[PDB]
């Protein structure tokens, strides 16, 4: 693979290093997405590297697939596979009539596969959000960006500390826990498993303080009950608010039974008890679970 | 709790597929297993210099020998591509990996920043990107799950045998990193505790102490000569307290194997 076979069509993004193009190759008529990067005198960056690296490694239909690295002297093309739209699109486009139920069940289970794959491959996504979500005319949707993530040891050890764009962002990372493992991946999917079905997000917060108590607003201040060790966490305070848990139901009020049992089991505020992505799959909110079509162009 | 099986099984399929060649150091016409125990030696230094995990002396190692698996090198750049590699690690597993100007120092100028930067891209381009190696670090701290009950000294001696056996390609190059890794904790443990390597890392590792045997010897007889290898960094390294001094205990004069 080189440059000279592919034909750009039109700009679908702009990460850094920066942009991103829908491009055609012309011997195959495959569709892609080049993600180009530019080589500040610093080298290959971190992100970069990462990226790479660890989707050379994920191959899974509902994490995007990496198809290609083009490396030259000055520049450095990544080269995937070509998907319509990022699940952020999606919803707006859905704005007024929303997201039917079987595609919500089926985007979830889809997420929850790719994840747990992740997981199973020592990766954390740390960057889990509706527009790093990929969706295509077939129904998948699939895993994307993952310039923020990396590979994890077993037991894990303190790692970055920045971590999730904050409306995403889950209480152990906010509260400065020491360490955080996979656990943070879920927080992340279930705040968009609410947010799929009421087309806003759950907790947006503007600072980390007001994310942390958006948080404890809707599933309750935590104490050592709900929480063993959190009051001697770094960034608690005893002088937070101490609110009552809500009747769960009201979070996401169209959510039925199974739906709402599913999302307290991953919005649990200790890490410890929180569903992994594997046991998720077995959830009886799937019990009849299909893939349509998006409803959508 | 979760995954952890399923990461060991997929670390376990990774290191075979990770693994330089056995016999590279004969087919380098200028280096030798002399000079690869300095180069990683003064890796050692670097990373105190620094203050860098562990870990990411471990995959610099696994680069350099994957690299001089494919790639002729003469003495005089033996040291950029370590450099190049201990950079490329750093990147790929530090919070804040040191900056280029810093690699460039400590080579004491024998290289310049641009040939730094050219090494990297290459030694990218020969490894494919495939940065995410298992190493007998990886190994050790999932085996460190299965003290009873978890001990300081044990774990740090673990890791300071499972860094001698990076220094000495003869022998080190023809074990996996998951047995190395188990070796140094058997020894380890025996060491300290007198006990042995525990039916649930046979249960889980399918390891015994038959199987470790080969590894093990050879260990043993690395831990006895190392206060007369011709390297030392990793020795006083370990005598620091953030190691529990573990480098001055004393080794073991048999071990009934
Ligand atoms: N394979 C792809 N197919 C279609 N669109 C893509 C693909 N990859 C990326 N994009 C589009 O470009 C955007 C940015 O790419 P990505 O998230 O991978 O990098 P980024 O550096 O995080 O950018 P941003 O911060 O703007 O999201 C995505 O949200 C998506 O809309
Ligand atoms: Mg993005």
């Amino acid at each position: 693979g080189s440059m000279e076979n592919f034909q750009k069509v039109e700009k679908i993004g702009e990460g850094t290093y920066g942009v991103v193009y829908k491009a055609r190759n012309k011997l195959t008529g495959e569709v892609v997405a080049l993600k180009k990067i530019r080589l500040e005198t610093e080298g290959v960056p971190s992100t970069a590297i990462r990226e790479i690296s660890l989707l050379k490694e994920l191959n899974h239909p509902n994490i995007v697939k990496l198809l290609d690295v083009i490396h030259t002297e000055n520049k450095l093309y990544l080269v995937f596979e070509f998907l319509s739209m990022d699940l952020k699109k999606f919803m707006d486009a859905s704005a007024l009539t929303g997201i039917p139920l079987p595609l919500i069940k089926s985007y979830l289970f889809q997420l929850l596969q790719g994840l747990a794959f992740c997981h199973s491959h020592r990766v954390l996504h740390r960057d889990l959000k509706p527009e790093n979500l990929l969706i295509n005319t077939e129904g998948a949707i699939k895993l994307a960006d993952f310039g923020l993530a990396r590979a994890f040891g077993v037991p894990v050890r303190t790692y970055t500390h920045e971590v999730v764009t904050l409306w995403y962002r889950a209480p152990e990372i906010l509260l400065g826990c020491k360490y955080y493992s996979t656990a943070v991946d879920i927080w992340s999917l279930g705040c968009i498993f609410a947010e799929m079905v009421t087309r806003r997000a759950l907790f947006p917060g503007d600072s980390e303080i007001d994310q942390l108590f958006r948080i404890f607003r809707t599933l309750g201040t935590p104490d050592e009950v709900v929480w063993p060790g959190v009051t001697s966490m770094p960034d608690y305070k005893p002088s937070f608010p101490k609110w009552a848990r809500q009747d769960f139901s009201k979070v996401v009020p169209p959510l039925d039974e199974d739906g709402r049992s599913l999302l307290s089991q991953m919005l649990h505020y200790d890490p410890n008890k929180r569903i992994s992505a594997k046991a998720a799959l077995a959830h009886p909110f799937f019990q009849d679970v299909t893939k349509p079509v998006p409803h959508l162009r | 709790p979760d995954y952890h099986e399923d990461i060991h099984t997929y670390l376990r399929e990774m290191e075979v597929k990770c693994k330089p060649k056995v016999g590279y150091m004969k087919k380098q016409p200028d280096i030798t297993n002399s000079m690869r125990a300095i180069l990683v030696d003064w890796l050692v230094e670097v990373g105190e210099e620094y203050k860098l995990q562990n870990e990411t002396l471990h995959l610099a190692v696994n680069y350099i020998d994957r690299f001089l698996s494919s790639m002729s090198v003469l003495r005089g750049k033996l040291q950029l591509v370590g450099t190049a590699a201990m950079l490329l690690a750093s990147k790929f597993e530090e919070i804040y990996p040191p900056e280029v100007a810093e690699f460039v120092y400590i080579t004491d100028d024998t290289y310049t920043k641009k040939q730094v930067l050219r090494m990297e891209h290459l030694v990218l381009k020969v490894l494919t990107f495939d940065l995410a190696a298992p190493t007998v670090n990886q190994f050790l701290t999932q085996y460190f799950l299965h003290q009873q009950p978890a001990n300081c000294k044990v774990e740090s001696l673990a890791m300071f045998l499972g860094e001698l056996s990076l220094i000495d390609a003869d022998p080190y190059l023809k074990y996996l990193p998951s047995v190395i890794a188990g070796a140094a904790f058997h020894l380890a443990l025996y060491t300290v505790t007198g006990q042995s390597w525990p039916e649930s890392l046979i249960r889980k590792t399918g390891y015994t102490l038959e199987s470790l045997k080969p590894c093990l010897m050879d260990l043993h007889q690395t831990y006895l000569k190392a206060p007369q290898h011709a390297q030392q960094s990793i020795r006083e390294k370990y005598k620091n307290s953030k190691y529990h001094g573990v480098s001055l205990l004393n080794p073991p004069e048999t071990l009934n194997l």
